[PDB]
C-alpha cells in the first residue's frame, strides 16, 4: 500500500522542519546549490516555465496582470532573475534561507533593484498581503511542507492574489504514494495527492503540464496553474 | 532541487 498523506511518513514535525533549514544553511549559494547538482538545466526549465506563464497573460477577460509577482522558496533568485524580473514591475521573494536573500542581490544584480520586500520565513509562517500579486510562483519547494501547512499556505497565497491572478506550482513528482528523503528533509508526492491537496485549498486546476527534456534518472517534474 | 529517483 503506498502513503497518501504526510502524517503517514513524517515522524517528528519539529525534526522535519529543523532538519530542512539545517540542511539548507550547508548549500552553496549558486545555481547548483539550488538544484542541487543540476545547474544544468536551468535554462530548459526556464524557457518551459516562461511558455507555461505566457499563456495567462494573452489579452482578454481573464488576463493576468504584470504588476508583482511573489517567488515562494526563492533561494538566489534563479527564477526571480530570469523567469519574472522580465514579466513582472516588482517582484517579492520569500525564503527560509537567509544566506540565499543575501546572495540574492548580488546574483540579481541592478535589475533586482525591483525586487521589492525580501522575506525571510518559512511558507508554513508566512502571510502573504490580501490582493497584491499577479503570480505567485511556487517552486521545488512544496516537499519541504507537511500537507497540512501545505494547503494552510495555498489557502493564504489564494488570498493574495489579486484579480485575474495565478498560483503555480512546478515540483517534483512521485509516480505512486508519499516518499520521504531523510537527508533533506522533504517529501515528493505522487500526482492524484498533489491534486488533492489543491482542491482542499479551494483552488482549480487551469493547467497541469509535464516538464520534458530532463535527465532519465529524475523524478518528473509538473507545473499546475491554479486560481 | 530536482534529484535522483530514490
Ligand atoms: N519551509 C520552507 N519555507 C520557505 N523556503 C524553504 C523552506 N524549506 C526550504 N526552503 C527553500 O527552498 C529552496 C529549495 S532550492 C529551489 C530554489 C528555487 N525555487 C529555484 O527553483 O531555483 C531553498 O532556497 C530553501 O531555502
Amino acid at each position: 500500500v503506498p502513503r497518501g498523506s504526510t502524517s503517514e511518513v513524517i515522524e517528528d514535525e519539529k525534526q522535519f522542519y529543523s532538519k530542512a533549514k539545517t540542511y539548507w544553511k550547508q548549500i552553496p549559494p549558486t545555481v547548483d546549490g539550488m538544484l542541487g547538482g543540476y545547474g544544468h538545466i536551468s535554462s530548459i526549465d526556464i524557457n518551459s516555465s516562461r511558455k507555461f506563464l505566457q499563456r495567462f497573460l494573452r489579452e482578454g477577460p481573464n488576463k493576468t496582470g504584470t504588476s508583482c509577482a511573489l517567488d515562494c522558496g526563492a533561494g538566489i533568485g534563479r527564477i526571480t532573475k530570469r523567469l519574472l524580473l522580465p514579466l513582472f514591475r516588482e517582484v517579492d521573494m520569500v525564503d527560509i534561507t537567509e544566506d540565499f536573500l543575501v546572495q540574492a542581490k548580488t546574483y540579481l544584480g541592478e535589475e533586482g533593484k525591483r525586487v521589492r520586500n525580501y522575506f525571510c520565513c518559512g511558507l508554513q509562517d508566512f502571510t502573504p498581503e490580501p490582493d497584491s500579486y499577479d503570480v505567485i510562483w511556487i517552486q521545488w519547494v512544496i516537499g519541504h511542507l507537511t500537507d497540512q501547512h501545505l494547503a494552510e499556505f495555498l489557502r493564504r497565497c489564494k488570498g493574495s492574489l489579486r484579480p485575474n491572478g495565478i498560483i503555480v506550482i512546478k515540483d517534483n513528482m512521485a509516480q505512486e504514494g508519499v516518499i520521504l528523503d531523510d537527508v533533506d528533509s522533504s517529501v515528493c508526492r505522487d500526482l492524484d495527492v498533489v491534486r488533492r491537496i489543491i482542491c482542499s485549498a479551494g483552488l482549480s486546476l487551469l493547467a497541469e503540464e509535464r516538464q520534458e527534456n530532463l535527465p532519465d534518472e529524475i523524478y518528473h517534474v509538473y507545473s499546475f496553474a491554479l486560481r | 532541487s530536482p534529484k535522483r529517483i530514490a
